[PDB]
């Protein structure tokens, strides 16, 4: 079987900028050679076959250049749509064989996120569990520390943390840290305050509600 | 417009064998080479296998020859494709595409169906209301205890879309997921509309709106 090496498989660029993604092939694959882009959403398209034609309805920023066992992928100035794995595929031999991808991470100006922060429902304490979530609304860059503070308590070991992938529109990210606590330990706290430390924030943000 | 319509999300046992349709249309299905494709959770693509449709002609990658079988329906455009003896290995996204002749590639690709493999039993979610106890206000919904992925939420029926986030699952220390669905509104444009989330777990048969309701 022909393996398909993609050595770099993380690969951050600047909106505007030329992104280079690269493969090369165990053997020489005469240009047998096509290139696919999958969304965050798991959505595939060809964007280049034969090494450098481009798939119909493709835009033009996109070239695939190489020959013998290297080839690359060059997207001329990089949009916001690009966000996606990029993947390369011989059909030289049977069988079929793919690169291991090559994930884009956008670099945008800083924006800080905005913060909301949501009790648990009724509907949800009468069974027992109360799930208390905090929201990081459309930030850049990805690192962020969220704390939750109960009755100013600082928390550890009972939260997880969740993150969209980068908006194809605006590149920013949107994150959730969920607090659990049984019923009754949520109903021996008076406040609930989640504290937000970002870059594009010049000292943290705390979004807090009062239960009773 | 050319379209590969996968069917839906499956959970399956170990030792078991499942089916997977791709309903083409807006082509002449006979007239293309169908191949399928795996993707294994955080992984790359593995090419399993093409049927040529016109006389159902099959080539498979050696190392799915004892896991897959492809077959054709001529009359409902339908391709297929079962893996039996099924382990946590099976557990992955499968993918149908058309092959293009130009010079050969994959030109159009189905959306995906997604296959878990495991003895743990199907859970429907609870769906409970996300809203405050500004520039712009948030709510949303929380989809808890659900087994298998994947689920699926909408906002307004599909009516609203912007400022909609739906965050990825993650598996709790029982072995359930939950996510939550938010959805921000600048402050102005908040008491005009409701807000409905629509929730679908396919797996479960499970179809749940919550209405958020905004505060008086």
């Amino acid at each position: 079987d022909i393996q398909m090496t993609q050595t770099t498989s993380s690969l951050s660029a600047s909106l505007g900028d030329r992104v280079t993604i690269t493969c090369s092939a165990s053997q020489g694959i005469n240009n047998y050679l096509n290139w696919y882009q999958q969304k965050p959403d798991g959505t595939v398209k060809l964007l280049i076959y034969y090494t450098s034609s481009l798939h119909s309805g493709v835009p033009s920023r996109f070239s695939g250049s190489g020959s013998g066992t290297d080839y690359s992928l060059t997207i001329s100035n990089l949009e916001p749509e690009d966000i996606a794995t990029y993947y390369c595929q011989q059909y030289s031999n049977l069988p079929y064989t793919f690169g291991g991808g090559t994930k884009l991470e956008i670099k945008r100006t800083v924006a800080a996120p905005s913060v909301f922060i949501f009790p648990p429902s009724d509907e949800q304490l009468k069974s027992g569990t109360a799930s208390v979530v905090c929201l990081l609304n459309n930030f850049y860059p990805r690192e962020a520390k969220v704390q939750w503070k109960v009755d100013n308590a600082l928390q550890s070991g009972n939260s997880q943390e969740s993150v969209t992938e980068q908006d194809s529109k605006d590149s920013t990210y949107s994150l959730s840290s969920t607090l659990t606590l049984s019923k009754a330990d949520y109903e021996k706290h008076k406040v609930y305050a989640c504290e937000v430390t970002h870059q594009g924030l010049s000292s943290p943000v705390t979004k807090s509600f009062n239960r009773g | 417009e050319v379209q590969l319509q996968q069917s839906g999300p499956d959970l399956v046992k170990p030792g078991a064998s499942v089916k997977i349709s791709c309903k083409t249309s807006g082509y002449t299905f006979t007239e293309y080479i169908m191949h399928w494709v795996k993707q294994s959770h955080g992984k790359s693509l593995e090419w399993i296998g093409g049927i040529i449709p016109n006389n159902g002609g099959t080539s498979y990658n050696q190392k799915f020859k004892d896991k897959a079988t492809m077959t054709v329906d001529k009359s409902s455009s339908t391709g297929y494709m079962e893996l039996r003896s099924l382990t946590s290995e099976d557990s992955a996204v499968y993918y149908c595409t058309r092959r293009e002749v130009y010079y050969y590639a994959l030109d159009y690709w189905g959306q995906g169906t997604l296959v878990t493999v495991s003895s743990a039993s199907t859970k429907g979610p609870s769906v409970f209301p996300l809203a405050p106890c500004e520039s712009t206000a948030a709510l949303g919904c929380l989809v808890k205890d659900y087994f298998p992925e994947p689920v699926t939420v909408s906002w307004n029926s599909g009516a609203l879309t912007s400022g909609v986030h739906t965050f990825p699952a993650v598996l709790q220390s029982s072995g359930l997921y939950s996510l939550s669905s938010v959805v921000t509104v600048p402050s102005s444009n908040f008491g005009t509309q409701t807000y409905t989330c629509n929730v679908d777990h396919k797996p479960s048969n499970t179809k749940v709106d919550k209405t958020v309701e905004r505060k008086c």
